[PDB]
C-alpha cells in the first residue's frame, strides 16, 4: 500500500532514472508502491582451501529475519559464532568485526590494542637505564615493467584489407 | 599590507616578548567505499540482456576489481594516520597539570560515543541500495576512531617524544614544556618564571578555537568538497540510465515487450554500449581522485608522526611559527590538527657588534647575541630579551682584533678576578 | 608483499588484456581470419567495425590504469629516494621517518623491482623511577640545569641525561643561575658544589 498521498489521474510513479516507484491498480484504484526484492551482496569468508573447506557467508545490509546466525551493523553473519573475546583480528569483515579460523570460523570485535595506564604525578619522572639496539626492514617498490604494445598488431592482425 | 622596515649594518631587534598561538588544519583521510554491480545496473535483472553482456568479453571482471582495489586502500589509509600506537594509554584520573585545562581536547564522560568537546562540533559541520550502486561501512567505527585520539592525545600530554622511541616514560607537562622550549633555542628560565602567564594564554588560544569554528559558516570546507565532489559522481552516474544513447526508450524493460529478439539485440546492444562506456568513465574518475586523497592521506600520516608525536624542525609545517606539538582530533572523514606554536611580539631594538676587544684579542659569543642598551653592552639569546654582564663564561677568544671589521671596545669581567681578592 | 604485488598486478592485468580478444563484440566470430573468407568486402566492413571500436575500446582502457599506477609506482620512488639521501648519506630527526625509535643509520639493499632499508634505531628499556625537581635554590639563587635533569632517589639530588644515567654532583658549571628563587613553582633547595 502507498504511503504516499497520489491523484485519481497519475497511474506510473517515478523518483529517478525511469523507475517505476509506484503503479495504480486500474479497477480498485487503490494507488500502492512497487519495490522490487530486496539484494545483497554474498560475501563469503572463507580461511583458504589449504587450511580446510568451511565458509561463514555474510550478506550485505539485511537483518537476520528476511534471509549459528550472527546480526552486525555491515549485515548478517550465517556460518560462524561471536565469541566475546578480542584479538588482532585477521580477516577484516567491516563495522570493527573481524573473522579468523580457530568451531572453525569465530567472528570478533578487534581489538585496538594492549591498554595500558601510567600513572603521572607532577614530581615524578622515569629515565631509562640500558638501551636495545634493532634493525627494522623497510621494503618499498622502485621500477615496474619496462611494457610496449604494437597497437597495429592487436586490432589489425597482419590482415591489408583490415 | 606594504612595508619596509629600516636595516642598518650594526642594528638588530631583539623581542621581548612571547604569544602562544593555536592553528588548526585540516586534511581529508578517506572517502565513501563504493561498490557497483554490473548485472544489476547495465542489465537489470533481465536475462535476455545477461547474456548479450558475455559477448563483451570481461569488462566488468575489472570494473569490480578497480571498483575494490579503491575501497581496501581506504580501509588502508586510516589505519596509518590513527593506529600508530602500539597500546592503548588512558588519562590519568586527577588532572593537574600546573594551570593547562585540556578539557577541550580530552575525551568527555558523558552521552555516549565519547568524544572530546571539540569533535562534538566538527560531527555537525560535515553532515543505500537501488540499482547495483552500494556504501560499504568503514572497517574502523567512529567509536573506535575516537579511541585512538583518545589514546595519542591522552598520552602525549603526559610523556612527549617517547611513544614514538620505545615504552612511555613519564614527565610532568610542566617539565614537558620546558623541552618544547629548549628545542626552539630559548631557555627553559624563560618557562618556569612565566608558568602562570603561558598557561592563561595556551587556555586562551584553545578557547578561541570553538569559538570560531562555530563562528565561521563553513570552516570544514576541505573535507566537505571531498563530500560534495563524491554525491555529484554518483548522482550524475544514476541520470544515465534515463538517456537513450541512440535507442527507441531509455529504459530495456520495454524494448523486450514490443520487439522481436532478432531486432531488440540491435538496438539494446545501444543501450549495452553507452551503459557499460558510461561506467566506465566514473572508475576511471575514482582512480584519479583516490589517489588524491591517498596523497593527503600520507601527509597526515607523517604529519601525526612528526608533529603529533615530537617536536619537527620543519618550518611552517607543523603550524605557523616555532611548533612545539599538535594534538590530533578526529573528523568524519579526515584529521583535525591543534598546532601550538610560538609567535614573538614586542620587539625593541638594539645596536650589535660581532666581537669584543679585551686584551688584543676577540671575544666571540658562545651563545647569544651582543647588543648595547645605548651604553653598555650585554649577552642576550636571540629569541628572547635577557641581559647579562659579559664574562668568560659566554664568550670564546680566537684570533686577533685585526681580522674582522666592526669591533667595539669593551671590558669583559673575569669572574675569577674578585675571587682572588 | 610490497614487491611481489607489483609484479602480479602487472602481469594479471596484461593477462586479462590478451584475453579480451575471444570476444565476439557482437560480430559472428571472434577471431579475424574466418570473418574475411565467410564474408563479402561491402559487407565485412560493418562486422569489422565491431572489432575495430571492440579491442580498441580495451586497450584504451588498460593504457589508462598503466599511467595511474605509474603514479603510484613514482610516488613511491621519490619517497624512496628521499630516504636514501637523508637516512643512508646521513642522520635524520624526523620521528618515525625511518625505523620506531631514534634513527643511527641505514643500510640499503638491492631488491627486484624495489629496496630494502636496513634502519638502526634505538629503543631505550629498563626504566627506573625517581622523584624530580624543577630547579635548585642556593644562597637565594635559583639553579636550572645546563643539560640534564635534577634527579633524586630519595636522599640526594643528581643531575642525568635525558636517555641514561650519569648521575654526577650537582656543581656550578653543570647549572646556570637566573634569579632568585622565589617564582618557581615547586623548587627543592639543596647544595651547589663549588668546584673553585
Ligand atoms: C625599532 O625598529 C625601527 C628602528 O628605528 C623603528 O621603526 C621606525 O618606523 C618605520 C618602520 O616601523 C621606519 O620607516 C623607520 O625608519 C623606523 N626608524 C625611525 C623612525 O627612526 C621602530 O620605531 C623602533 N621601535 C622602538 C621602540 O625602538
Ligand atoms: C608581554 O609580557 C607581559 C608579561 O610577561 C604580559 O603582560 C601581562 O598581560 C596580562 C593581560 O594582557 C596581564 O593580566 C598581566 O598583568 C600582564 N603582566 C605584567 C607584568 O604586566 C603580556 O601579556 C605580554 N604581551 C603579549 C602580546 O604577549
Ligand atoms: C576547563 O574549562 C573551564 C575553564 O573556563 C573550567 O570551568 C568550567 O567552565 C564551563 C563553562 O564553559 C562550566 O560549564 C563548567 O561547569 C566549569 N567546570 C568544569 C569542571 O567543567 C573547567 O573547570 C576547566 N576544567 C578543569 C580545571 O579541569
Ligand atoms: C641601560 O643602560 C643604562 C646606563 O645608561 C643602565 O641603567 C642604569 O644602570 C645603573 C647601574 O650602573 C643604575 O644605577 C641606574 O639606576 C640605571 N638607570 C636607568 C634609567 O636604568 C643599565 O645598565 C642598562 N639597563 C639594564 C641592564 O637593564
Ligand atoms: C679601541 O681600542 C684600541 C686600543 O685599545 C684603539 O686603538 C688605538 O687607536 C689610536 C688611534 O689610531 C692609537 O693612537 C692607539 O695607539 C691605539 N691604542 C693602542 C693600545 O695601540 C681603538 O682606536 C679603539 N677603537 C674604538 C672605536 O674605540
Ligand atoms: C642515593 O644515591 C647515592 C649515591 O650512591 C647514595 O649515597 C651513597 O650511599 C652509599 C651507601 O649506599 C654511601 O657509602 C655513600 O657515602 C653515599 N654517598 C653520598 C654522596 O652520600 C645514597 O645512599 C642513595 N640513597 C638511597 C636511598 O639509596
Ligand atoms: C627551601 O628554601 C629555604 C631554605 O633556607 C626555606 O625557607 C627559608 O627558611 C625558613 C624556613 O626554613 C623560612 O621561614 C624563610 O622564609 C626562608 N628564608 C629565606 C632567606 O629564604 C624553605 O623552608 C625550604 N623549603 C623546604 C620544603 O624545606
Ligand atoms: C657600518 O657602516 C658604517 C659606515 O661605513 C661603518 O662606519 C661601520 O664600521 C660599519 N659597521 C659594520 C659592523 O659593518
Ligand atoms: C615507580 O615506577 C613505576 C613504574 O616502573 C611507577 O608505576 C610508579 O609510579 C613509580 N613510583 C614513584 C614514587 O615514582
Ligand atoms: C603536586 O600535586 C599535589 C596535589 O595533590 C600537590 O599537593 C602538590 O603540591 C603538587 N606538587 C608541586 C611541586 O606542585
Amino acid at each position: 500500500e502507498s504511503n504516499k498521498k497520489f491523484l485519481p489521474f497519475q497511474q506510473f510513479g517515478r523518483d529517478i532514472a525511469d523507475t517505476t516507484d509506484a503503479v495504480r491498480d486500474p479497477q480498485t484504484l487503490e494507488i500502492l508502491d512497487i519495490t522490487p526484492c530486496s539484494f545483497g551482496g554474498v560475501s563469503v569468508i572463507t580461511p583458504g582451501t589449504n587450511t580446510s573447506n568451511q565458509v561463514a557467508v555474510l550478506y550485505q545490509d539485511v537483518n537476520c529475519t528476511e534471509v549459528n546466525v550472527f546480526q552486525t551493523r555491515a549485515g548478517c553473519l550465517i556460518g560462524a559464532e561471536h565469541v566475546n573475546n578480542s584479538y588482532e583480528c585477521d580477516i577484516p569483515i567491516g563495522a570493527g568485526i573481524c573473522a579468523s579460523y580457530q568451531q572453525s570460523i569465530i567472528a570478533y570485535t578487534m581489538s585496538l590494542g594492549a591498554e595500558n595506564s601510567v600513572a603521572y604525578s607532577n614530581n615524578s619522572i622515569a629515565i631509562p637505564t640500558n638501551f636495545t639496539i634493532s634493525v627494522t626492514t623497510e621494503i618499498l617498490p622502485v621500477s615496474m615493467t619496462k611494457t610496449s604494445v604494437d597497437c597495429t598488431m592487436y586490432i589489425c592482425g597482419d590482415s591489408t584489407e583490415c | 599590507a606594504e612595508n619596509s622596515v629600516a636595516y642598518s649594518n650594526n642594528s638588530i631587534a631583539i623581542p621581548t616578548n612571547f604569544t602562544i598561538s593555536v592553528t588548526t588544519e585540516i586534511l581529508p583521510v578517506s572517502m565513501t567505499k563504493t561498490s557497483v554491480d554490473c548485472t544489476m545496473y547495465i542489465c537489470g535483472d533481465s536475462t535476455e540482456c545477461s547474456n548479450l553482456l558475455l559477448q563483451y568479453g570481461s569488462f566488468c571482471t575489472q570494473l569490480n576489481r578497480a571498483l575494490t582495489g579503491i575501497a581496501v586502500e581506504q580501509d588502508k589509509n586510516t589505519q596509518e594516520v590513527f593506529a600508530q600506537v602500539k597500546q592503548i594509554y588512558k588519562t590519568p584520573p586527577i588532572k593537574d597539570f600546573g594551570g593547562f585545562n585540556f578539557s577541550q581536547i580530552l575525551p568527555d564522560p558523558s552521552k555516549p560515543s565519547k568524544r572530546s568537546f571539540i569533535e562534538d562540533l566538527l560531527f555537525n559541520k560535515v553532515t543505500q541500495k537501488f540499482n547495483g550502486l552500494t556504501v560499504l561501512p568503514p572497517l574502523l567505527t567512529d567509536e573506535m576512531i575516537a579511541q585512538y585520539t583518545s589514546a595519542l592525545l591522552a598520552g602525549t600530554i603526559t610523556s612527549g617524544w617517547t611513544f614514538g622511541a620505545g615504552a612511555a616514560l613519564q614527565i610532568p607537562f610542566a617539565m614537558q614544556m620546558a623541552y618544547r622550549f629548549n628545542g626552539i633555542g630559548v631557555t627553559q628560565n624563560v618557562l618556569y618564571e612565566n608558568q602562570k602567564l603561558i598557561a592563561n594564554q595556551f587556555n586562551s588560544a584553545i578557547g578561541k578555537i570553538q569559538d570560531s569554528l562555530s563562528s565561521t559558516a563553513s570552516a570544514l570546507g576541505k573535507l566537505q568538497d571531498v563530500v560534495n565532489q563524491n554525491a555529484q559522481a554518483l548522482n550524475t552516474l544514476v541520470k544515465q540510465l534515463s538517456s537513450n544513447f541512440g535507442a527507441i526508450s531509455s529504459v530495456l524493460n520495454d524494448i523486450l515487450s514490443r520487439l522481436d529478439p532478432p531486432e531488440a539485440e540491435v538496438q539494446i546492444d545501444r543501450l549495452i554500449t553507452g551503459r557499460l562506456q558510461s561506467l566506465q568513465t566514473y572508475v576511471t574518475q575514482q582512480l584519479i581522485r583516490a589517489a588524491e586523497i591517498r596523497a593527503s592521506a600520507n601527509l597526515a600520516a607523517t604529519k601525526m608522526s612528526e608533529c603529533v608525536l615530537g617536536q619537527s624542525k620543519r618550518v611552517d609545517f607543523c603550524g605557523k611559527g616555532y611548533h612545539l606539538m599538535s594534538f590530533p582530533q578526529s573528523a568524519p572523514h579526515g584529521v583535525v590538527f591543534l598546532h601550538v606554536t610560538y609567535v614573538p611580539a614586542q620587539e625593541k631594538n638594539f645596536t650589535t657588534a660581532p666581537a669584543i676587544c679585551h686584551d688584543g684579542k676577540a671575544h666571540f659569543p658562545r651563545e647569544g647575541v651582543f647588543v648595547s642598551n645605548g651604553t653598555h653592552w650585554f649577552v642576550t639569546q636571540r629569541n628572547f630579551y635577557e641581559p647579562q654582564i659579559i664574562t668568560t663564561d659566554n664568550t670564546f677568544v680566537s684570533g686577533n682584533c685585526d681580522v674582522v671589521i666592526g669591533i667595539v671596545n669593551n671590558t669583559v669581567y673575569d669572574p675569577l678576578q674578585p675571587e682572588l681578592d
